[PDB]
């Protein structure tokens, strides 16, 4: 090479590989997290915001953004089939470190109040749909429909304990409502929430299923857009003037 | 804390706090106290603040140092938002439970929807003991009892941590089985295909199929534990019951009435002088005993000879005066002089910085026996510089 | 107290004296 | 010669990580009984002392680092031996890893940290402990480090000299567009690593070895 | 509104550093910041106080009330009316900072518009 | 100037001392602004916001 | 039971519930109607309040 | 809605001046203006007046009330309900001119849309 041997060449390739994986992980984490935090909020922060309609709607839609851009980077230039999981794991880690170290460690809110939304499972569907058909178009459609659909059921195991019922002073509450009332937040009045509150235009029984489908279909568009964003952020252009 | 920095006129012309008490100022971990009080919704509610039609009672405190076990306002358990009617009065109370050892400033607080926080009076509560000893607990419908402090948390980790781990394994796998630079080069050179081709796809198809299976199983298992569940309970509560006793602004045959007729506050910054046109209303001679503004109490030492249990901070023993029993049926105009440092310290003097130079609050009038009769005061006041 | 310009001045300088 | 060093990286990493750990311990301790009431004198001695101090320190460190990398720039950059170019760009990748970590602390840790604090106080001031660390320390730090990576590349690697990498521009400047209340993001590290790879690819014609 | 002063800061920041990127950032943050203080000398006489019929008004309010406009009801205004989320005392400073930061984005975009309006392209079909 | 930029480089258009004039002009500007601001707080030392 | 062209009146009373739910906008702005599958009967007039 | 007439105006303005630019302006202005008149002959019979229990109605309103729709409460409508800022008598003429002017923009945009939907590009990757 510009290398003194083959040993120096191999040693270089392997350790630049690590450094790139670690810098890219934490670079994507940063962007994803700020974006997600500012938009998906709010629903991710609090157990009593994780309702049947809003949460399983805004979350997959705002969450697919960085998964698509990460796939756009990892698949186009390397054929590595982990762009979604890469992004999604980063978000989880950034989130979980914070909930434990800060939400709880600093401000003593119990983890049952502040745990994040589960996303690895839909991220996987997203990544292997791209792997099986090296098509972003097929992924943008069927991949990101499965992303939507899978969101709620993959959260259910973490969430359901808190949807057990309690009677408090003659009025029904979920445990989640209770954890919200008990562990007092200074600026979280029940009404800033943005959770399902009923409508005359609901028939069934069908609240979560339609939210799931809605999120799938909307994510397609967001996926399309954010793929191309990942492309443009991939740019190797030099510009000459500033 | 912090209410000191909110605008004075907003603090004065929204919620007029009174009879706020704290039951215990010292509690062990797990011990209860009630924070209770009353609130009059000012009748000239400011444009800046959305209608208190949508509101939430709260314990103003630095995080959950005390856990809120119940709270009431209107005459109603109120875990959800409530409607306060303009010009009416509400009783409230909060049940709090010692959680973190320390010394903590705990306020009555109500938040209005397009409004923000309005902070009522607060008192220092010492909490002693060990947070390790804190328990709830809480009774489920099915009869069991959980400790909300720890409940459900392991089950969250048991689901979140394995997936976080399976996530990492999927990344490491591909990274190590034909890597970053080696793959950049391959794609950039000829085709990939030396990067991906079944059996790479086969692994993927397998992994996906196990993923979906684990998702289905986890879903069915969690329906077997927990087979009856409800959605989060949300929405405004039925209209509240105001205080009808007895009284008590704009209630009953016996009233006091107070029109404000111009006023002067020195800038800076310790005195407010106001002309009040009083109408008695009642069938007893009444003396002016109190002005309350933003939680603050300005007492007349003629009426409050000595001298209530109430926060620091807060309790001012000079809202003099002129002693002259206002007679039954009489209609008189009296000069009131509010003077205390607490006017400056709680930054009511910073009224000259607001876009509405105007006071608000309640005046309390007392009979020769017990009875307190309350009137709302409010209106334009002019600053006098230096 | 003044781990303001302490750990920060010291973090900046252990860096500059490694050039 | 060794094309791979890494000492500089571990120094930057240890120094940066222990510093933020000190900052986290410092806020666990002085967050309570110092940071809850911004009208108290304790707020001046424990929190505003940081703020008034860190801004000029970061500003001098930023201009000082750029100015240095420019004075020590390679005036003879087009002449660089393939090997030394390989080294210089392993060093760029070092800078970028430190920046990776800086971004994590600044945009994940302390940003979401502000989330929990908003539920703890009612705010006397724009300058809460959370904000002092997040907006006035944590962010400028990685902003500085980013400008350093850019300046190092502009001054050591022919390619990043004469040009301005559009992606690297977005990386250095993007931070100066972070503002909250009351998608266009930095992630252009994508383009930057592709340019590096574009360059590592070219520094070997006999690459049947991979 | 007074504007030459922030325009000068804008122009010379570009002069000293032939960068529109530096100007976009610091040039336009000065723009923001400098707005109000460069307006103060013209504006302050009218922020003197007057008591009209028991009520505080600025001379500016009074000039508004006095010199009757047919279609200017006090309410159409869009001026500060107070909020429970103000702490301080800080109203003009955060306005200035906000304007400076948002102007950066605006400046970026509008620079490129200036570039596009600058175009020397012929098109062949209409 | 159009010709100069269009031809070779500018630099025959702008270079210190052109920048110097500008740095001077800016510094006087900021001074005149600080002065007028201070002088107007001397007249009119107590003022109120628009009442609305 | 009615022949084509023959009238009938559908009538009744309604009490608006005092704890009107938040999910449903204020009945300040409302419309009376015959729930029916298309115009199987033609509505010839309606009244509520005491008002056509 | 009756649309063939304005559609014709649009087509022959393009024919007479093989310019989409002249069309986007004068063509689509005519498109606007012409709309109402070309509907008037189908519409006017329903704007004859009736009195029903003391209260004026058009036949349109009446066909509305009569032929019961399950989900068309009179308030979901979005029709003109009056304003204090109307002077005249001029309701339809200004709406016509408004729709002419706004259509120009929409026409410019959609022309190019048509061009992009006309694309004969091949892409290589999916
Ligand atoms: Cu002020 Cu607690
Ligand atoms: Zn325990
Ligand atoms: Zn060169
Ligand atoms: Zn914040």
């Amino acid at each position: 090479g510009p290398f003194n041997s083959v040993a120096e060449a191999a040693g270089c390739v392997a350790t630049t590989d690590w450094m790139l994986l670690v810098l890219l992980f934490f670079a994507v984490l940063g962007g994803y997290h700020v974006h997600f935090m500012l938009t998906a909020g709010d629903w991710d922060f609090w157990v009593d915001w994780k309702d049947r309609r809003m949460w399983p709607t805004v979350l997959p839609i705002l969450g697919v953004t960085f998964c698509a851009a990460s796939q756009a980077f990892w698949w186009v230039n390397f054929r590595l089939p982990f762009g979604a999981v890469f992004a999604v794991l980063g978000l989880m880690i950034g989130e979980w470190i914070n909930r434990y170290v800060n939400f709880w460690g600093w401000t003593y809110f119990p983890i049952s109040l502040v745990f994040p939304s589960a996303m690895i499972v839909p991220a996987i569907w997203l990544d292997v749909i791209l792997l099986l058909s090296g098509s972003y178009v097929i992924t943008a459609v069927v991949g990101s429909l499965g992303w939507g659909l899978l969101f709620y059921p993959n959260n259910w195991p973490a969430i359901a304990a808190f949807h057990q019922a309690t009677e408090q002073h003659g009025q029904l509450m979920t445990l989640a409502d209770l954890i919200g009332l008990h562990f007092v937040r200074t600026s979280m009045p029940e009404y800033i929430r943005m959770v399902e509150r009923g409508t005359l235009r609901t028939f069934g029984k069908d609240v979560v299923p339609v939210a799931a489908f809605f999120s799938g279909f909307v994510s397609m568009m967001v996926y399309f857009l954010w793929w191309f964003m990942g492309r443009w952020y991939s740019t190797t252009k030099r510009i000459e003037q500033i | 804390h912090g209410e000191k920095s909110q605008q004075a006129f907003l603090r004065m012309r929204t919620l007029n706090w009174y009879d706020v008490q704290w039951s215990k100022t010292t509690v062990n971990v797990n011990e209860e106290m009630i924070l209770s009080g009353k609130v009059h919704v000012f009748s000239a509610w400011p444009q800046a603040v959305a209608n208190p039609r949508v509101s939430f009672l709260n314990a103003g405190e630095p995080g959950p140092v005390l856990v809120r076990t119940a709270q009431f306002i209107g005459e109603q358990f109120a875990p959800r938002s409530v409607s306060l009617e303009i010009g009416k009065d509400y009783a409230f109370s909060i049940n709090l439970r010692g959680r973190r050892a320390g010394r903590w400033h705990v306020h009555a607080q109500i938040n209005v929807e397009g409004g923000g926080p309005i902070i009522g009076p607060g008192q220092w509560i010492e909490i002693k003991g060990d947070m390790k000893d804190f328990t709830d607990p809480v009774t489920l419908l099915d009869g069991s009892t959980v400790d909300l402090e720890n409940y459900g948390i392991s089950r969250i980790y048991a689901w979140h941590l394995p997936w976080l781990a399976v996530g990492a394994a999927w990344i490491l796998f591909w990274f190590i089985r034909k890597g970053i630079i080696a793959s950049y080069v391959r794609v950039a050179e000829g085709r990939p295909d030396d990067v991906i081709g079944d059996d790479d796809r086969r692994i993927g198809a397998i992994v996906l199929a196990l993923t979906i299976l684990a998702t289905i199983v986890g879903y069915a298992v969690t329906n077997s534990t927990f087979p009856r569940t409800i959605p989060l309970q949300a929405g405004l509560q039925k209209p509240l019951t105001p205080i009808e006793t007895e009284g008590t602004v704009g209630v009953g045959k016996e009233q006091v009435t107070t029109e404000l007729n111009g006023g002067v506050y020195k800038v800076p910054g310790r005195e407010l002088t106001i002309n009040v046109k009083v109408k008695n209303g009642t069938s007893q001679p009444v003396r002016l005993g109190e002005y309350t503004a933003a939680g603050l109490r300005f007492l007349n030492p003629t009426v409050f000879t000595q001298k209530p249990d109430f926060p620091d901070y807060l309790l001012a023993d000079r809202g003099l005066s002129n002693d002259d029993v206002i007679a039954p049926g009489e209609s008189k105009e009296i000069v009131v002089k509010i003077q205390d440092a607490r006017w400056d310290i709680e930054r009511l003097s910073d009224l000259a910085y607001d876009t509405d130079s105007q006071v608000g609050g309640l005046l309390f009038f007392f009979t020769p026996d017990g009875k307190r009769f309350a009137a709302e005061i409010g209106g334009p006041v002019i600053p006098k510089f230096v | 107290a003044a781990a303001a310009a302490a750990a920060a001045a010291a973090a900046a300088a252990a860096a500059a004296a490694a050039a | 010669e060794s094309v791979v060093d890494l000492r500089g990286m571990w120094i930057g990493l240890a120094v940066l990580n222990v510093f933020y750990l000190i900052v986290r311990i410092y806020e666990q301790v002085f967050g309570w009984r110092a940071g809850l009431d911004s009208f108290a004198p304790e707020f001046q001695t424990y929190w505003m002392s940081i703020l008034w101090t860190e801004i000029p320190l970061e500003l001098v460190s930023g201009l000082g680092l750029a100015g240095y990398l420019w004075k020590t720039r390679d005036r003879n950059v087009d002449a660089v031996a393939p090997r030394e170019e390989m080294r210089r760009l392993v060093v760029l990748v070092q800078w970028l890893v430190v920046y990776g970590i800086a971004i994590y602390w600044g945009a994940s840790f302390f940003t979401e940290q502000d989330g929990a604090w908003h539920m703890t106080v009612i705010r006397d001031t724009d300058f809460t402990p959370s904000h002092i660390i997040e907006f006035y320390m944590s962010y400028p730090i990685y902003s500085v480090i980013a400008v350093g990576a850019f300046f190092y590349a502009k001054t050591r690697i022919p390619y990043f000299a004469h040009g301005y990498s559009l992606a690297f521009l977005i990386v250095a400047i993007g931070p100066f567009m972070i503002i909250p209340n009351v998608g266009w993001m930095a992630l252009g590290v994508f383009g930057v690593v592709l340019q590096i790879l574009g360059r590592i690819h070219a520094l070997i014609g006999k690459e049947g070895v991979a």
